[PDB]
């Protein structure tokens, strides 16, 4: 009765790491946008757009 | 320029200048559009968008 395992069909770890790197890069870019928007909240051009 | 230099609130109050004559149609259209734009500028100031 050869032993029967039960392995999970796992998500690759390098793929997860690459996509997490890309999404944290996107998140820090979004944060930089939030900063450069909230620092220049007084120039009229940025003030016409809520 | 001599009239504009009488404004002590140059950075706050806008002064409009129009040169008129007895034979024109822009004399009456100017003020029609000018005050419409003033009203829009005022309501944009009130909301703080500008």
């Amino acid at each position: 009765k050869t032993i029967i395992l039960e392995q999970l069909r796992k998500i690759s770890l390098p793929l997860y790491s690459i996509l997490s790197a890309l999404t944290i890069l996107g998140m820090i870019m979004a944060s930089a946008f939030l900063f450069f928007n909230i620092k220049n909240r007084n120039q009229k051009l940025i003030k016409m757009s809520s | 320029c001599q009239f504009e230099d009488l404004n002590k609130r140059k950075d706050t109050k806008e002064i409009y200048t129009h040169f008129t004559c007895s034979t024109d149609t822009k004399n009456v259209q100017f003020v029609f559009d000018a005050v419409t734009d003033v009203i829009i500028k005022n309501n944009l100031k009130d909301c703080g968008l500008f």
